């Protein structure tokens, strides 16, 4: 519900969507997007 | 003490990063944890003269 939405706001107004209280499969992050930079700095994807 | 590195905490910081990524910080590690046992081992060879 978050990568597959249609407004995404503006930059000058960042929305914001705490997710918490459930077990994270990033599998639907990478096959909802075809990524283009997914450059992490705090967090691996391959251990994610 | 963190000597620069992610986390002070080996077991944490070799879970949470890919070898290669962890390699530098655990030479970060390595080298801070070797000189200070170097310093204790000078002091203690000063104090048995
Ligand atoms: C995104 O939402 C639209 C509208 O409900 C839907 O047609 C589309 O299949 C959705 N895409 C994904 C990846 O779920
Ligand atoms: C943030 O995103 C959610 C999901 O698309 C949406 O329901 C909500 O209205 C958004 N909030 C703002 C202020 O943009």
């Amino acid at each position: 519900e978050v990568f597959n939405a249609t407004r995404f706001a503006s930059v000058y107004a960042w929305n914001r969507t705490r997710i918490s209280n459930c077990v994270a499969d990033y599998s639907v992050l990478y096959n909802f997007a075809p990524f283009f930079a997914f450059k992490c700095y705090g967090v691996s994807p391959t251990k994610l | 003490s963190k000597f620069g590195a992610i986390s002070s905490v080996l077991n944490d910081i070799l879970s949470r990063l890919d070898p290669p990524e962890a390699e530098v910080q655990i030479d970060r590690l390595i080298t801070g944890r070797l000189q200070s046992l170097q310093t204790y081992v000078t002091q203690q060879l000063i104090r048995a003269a």
